[PDB]
């Protein structure tokens, strides 16, 4: 709801990228620095949010370019998405998109439209921001 | 200090939650004072309770450290005022912040469990005599926490 | 319309009738946030609210502020 | 870098009084379990083998001030002893007399206080001294 | 009428890039009549080329429809104006909007590429005796793309 | 809601004239080849079975106005034949005459206008008519 | 030896053994001259010649002569 922060050491976007730390996210769709989420499996095997047991490599970079968020496609921003009750969705190749652009973006191809790696339905889950 | 710890700190002074208080310490920054408004229809309600705060280095690695310098009748919170919430052990997790856990300790007012307990004597009391417990922690507010 | 007040601090609305069960409540805010319900716990007047119970029952109205804690159990 | 508040610190002292530690010669506790401030711990010493003290317990009042666990706390003895250190009269322990005490620090607890006590008994200038009758206390 | 719609042509009107001209027609805003400027040092230079772009419904979905309007001489644009580019048939994806596909015109005319281009005759030519061709290039342009 | 410009309209009908369509029975294409404003067109009809058109090829003229297709477009016959509509001097066809033609939506293409033609062909007023030696031309 | 010929003008002599597979000769021509093999069509005798087979099987011999037909591109 803005810009995105890491909830743990609770810093914005630019702060995270600019000392060399990515911005990631579980499986279960819950985001964070690299560092702080590295860090916090060091001691248990959940998701600091939800509880999730993720236990490792179920999660994963995104990569998203002003710290606010917009789907390329429709070029919507966060609210407007939101309020249309539509979710906020990465790839696993780390590239993020309203759901529904995307559902529609696979039923012609089965490509990611930014970088074009293979995909399909189950290959995406929500992210919550 | 670390940045969240600043924000969370900054964070408390500039947006109140409601009949929860809490300023730090001057000598240290780590250190708060705290007081709590007893949450309505409890035995403790409209009632005052002071509680201390510190978080070790480690922290959010570290759960925070609670406890309540005001005498209280309770299952979880002992004699001494150390309070047994799992939330400040095991299933301590970073991404809570102190506000959080604060009225995680508010809200364990409301829903006393003496299924476990830390305080033993109480907890056979509430389970037992809850009627009585309860009155005999409405005693103790008026008693200590009404000044 | 309820302001629930999430484990970040970001406020987020909601659109419901004092009819609605905390249950279903609990639904809304999963579908935002992503927090399994078992896993939510709802506070309000300093207080957790029960899954079985109305908005109305703890008589929360239009506009009132929720504040959103993790499942705990204590003990 | 990190400075410990006392009400912490003095929990931490407890539990592990309560655990109790090492051989345990030396035990410390608090005084009354009532007292939210933490002020006054019991502590109590076994007598060091070999030497006139030997297999006596004495038995120790110790406050803990506001100012600690930067400032040392007061000590006394409650069961009558012959030491160095320790006033005959009031069986106050003079802070100078005693190293710990004398050249104090936060990292110090009551229980390095206690062990100190403890091996001073066995230090020549002490262990020989004889002793009042057992179970005697000092006025108090 | 999609909000991306606007805001793409809002910046195209707001900023232009250079070397292109863009005018949406009046009467319907998905279409577009574009004037592009011949690359510097290309025999199209000097010359101006009309193309009209229209996007269906399905855009972004659908890749734009475009084409010129001004007779050109190339591998890849055909008698009747129409444009083999490949984001524009199976390369198409939705987040690279019209402002890129344009620049991605502007370069083709500098970049010439005999790969399946509709006019093999003037493919033929091309590879045969390029020299020849850049040269009925300038001819059909100071033909064509000089008013 | 959805306005389609002509250019690319007649270029979708002319994508889906050289696909051909179905029985082929009727084609369009485009007359000539250099022409960027895809005004002037050529259209076949093959006369419909066991009528006095039937085993013949008709070939038709068709310009697209600026307005096609908001407007119909107009249409001519280059073959001879005689038939309710068609003018029998110029093989031009009255615009009313023809129904499609007379109530022109923007949605009909030229596809339609000749299926259309083919259709009224069998019907029973012109299907009698007698008609002319092959290969005649106006 | 054979001869190939064009809708243009151009004779082009080649050296071949009737064993010799029609995509065989079609790399020859596309030596020669730079058309790929797919591109090429090939006619003799009222027929278009087929890949697999060769030219003794439709008995060209004698310095025959071809016709070449290149397929325009209209993708
Ligand atoms: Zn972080
Ligand atoms: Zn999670
Ligand atoms: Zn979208
Ligand atoms: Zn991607």
């Amino acid at each position: 709801s803005g810009t995105v922060s890491c909830p743990i050491c609770m810093d914005g976007y630019s702060e995270i990228v600019q000392n060399g730390r990515l911005i990631v996210s579980t499986e279960c769709g819950h985001v964070f620095c690299s560092q702080c989420l590295r860090d916090s499996l060091k001691n248990a095997n959940t998701c600091p949010t939800c509880r999730k047991k993720i236990n490792h490599k179920r999660y994963h970079p995104i990569y998203i370019g002003s710290g606010t968020v917009s789907c390329p496609i429709c070029m919507d921003g966060y609210s407007e998405i939101v309020q249309n009750g539509r979710l906020i969705v990465s790839t696993e190749c780390g590239h993020v998109f309203c759901s529904q652009c995307l559902r529609d973006s696979l039923k012609n191809a089965n490509t990611c439209p930014t970088c074009r790696k293979k995909i399909n339905h189950k290959r995406y889950h929500p992210i919550y921001i | 200090l670390p940045r969240r710890i600043i924000k969370e700190t900054q964070r408390l002074l500039a947006e109140p939650v409601p009949g929860i208080k809490a300023e730090p310490d001057e000598s240290n920054a780590r250190y708060f004072h705290v007081v709590i408004a007893g949450p309505q229809d409890s035995p403790f309600e409209g009632g005052t309770f002071k509680l201390e705060l510190f978080l070790p280095e480690e922290y959010p690695m570290a759960a925070p450290k609670v406890r309540f310098m005001t005498k209280i009748y309770h299952p979880n919170v002992d004699k001494l005022g150390r309070i047994k919430l799992d939330i400040l052990a095991d299933k301590w997790s970073p991404a809570l912040q102190i506000r959080t856990v604060l009225l995680s300790i508010q809200a364990l007012l409301s829903a006393p469990n003496p299924d476990d307990p830390l305080a033993n004597d109480v907890a056979e009391q509430w389970k037992t005599n809850e009627a009585q417990a309860i009155e005999t922690a409405r005693a103790w507010t008026r008693l200590y926490a009404m000044n | 319309q309820i302001f629930v007040k999430t484990l970040t601090g970001k406020t987020i609305t909601l659109e419901v009738e004092p009819s609605d069960t905390i249950e279903n409540v609990k639904a809304k805010i999963q579908d935002k946030e992503g927090i399994p319900p078992d896993q939510q716990r709802l506070i309000f007047a300093g207080k957790q609210l029960e899954d079985g119970r109305t908005l109305s029952d703890y008589n929360i109205q239009k506009e009132s502020t929720l504040h959103l804690v993790l499942r705990l159990r204590g003990g | 870098g990190v400075k410990v508040p006392r009400n912490f610190r003095l929990l931490e002292e407890l539990e592990e009084g309560q655990k109790g530690v090492g051989d345990g010669t030396v035990s410390w506790g608090l005084e009354d379990d009532e007292d939210m401030t933490l002020t006054r711990w019991t502590g109590m010493i076994i007598g060091p083998p070999r030497t006139n003290y030997e297999n006596r317990i004495y038995s120790l009042k110790v406050e803990c001030g506001p100012k600690y666990p930067e400032a040392p706390p007061s000590v006394r003895f409650v069961t009558k002893i012959n030491m160095n250190g320790i006033n005959n009269s009031s069986g106050m322990v003079d802070a100078r007399s005693i190293p710990v005490l004398a050249k104090w620090q936060n990292s110090y607890s009551i229980k390095v206080v206690l062990q100190e006590l403890r091996r001073l008994m066995m230090s020549k200038e002490n262990m020989k001294l004889p002793q009042p009758p057992e179970g005697q206390t000092y006025n108090n």
